[PDB]
């Protein structure tokens, strides 16, 4: 509930590491925007949402729970941000546009979450 | 092509 098993700091500590990561993705705006905001299945027009990903998630909820402090363990934010590029991954059938957008997000992030997952977990 | 429409940034459009 509170402290998983590893270190687990203040939701702000994490953010210190986490957010910067998200922020690298935030630079990848054309790749992050599709998530910086909720993955509107209406704006998208994909009723198949929640019927594939099961865990929608989006840099909106992400950059939020992070910022707001709805965390305690960094791997949680990771499992979410990754769960995000994931929706773009197993949802867009891979051969799509987000495919490129999520690819990077997970890339930079996997490159951002290193200084994080290391100083966070 | 592409543009912002329909799905995410999808919007194939061919016909």
């Amino acid at each position: 509930g509170s402290h998983m098993r590893k270190k687990i700091f203040k939701p702000e500590e994490l953010r210190q590491a986490l957010m910067p990561t998200l922020e690298a993705l935030y630079r990848q705006d054309p790749e992050s925007l599709p998530f910086r905001q909720p993955v509107d299945p209406q704006l998208l027009g994909i009723p198949d949402y929640f019927d594939i990903v099961k865990n929608p998630m989006d840099l909106s909820t992400i950059k939020r729970k992070l910022d707001t402090g709805q965390y305690q363990e960094p791997w949680q934010y990771v499992d979410d941000v990754w769960l995000m590029f994931n929706n773009a991954w197993l949802y867009n059938r891979k051969t799509s546009r987000v495919y490129k957008f999520c690819s990077k997000l997970a890339e930079v992030f996997e490159q951002e979450i290193d200084p994080v997952m290391q100083s966070l977990g | 092509g592409g543009a912002k429409r329909h799905r995410k940034v999808l919007r194939d459009n061919i016909q």
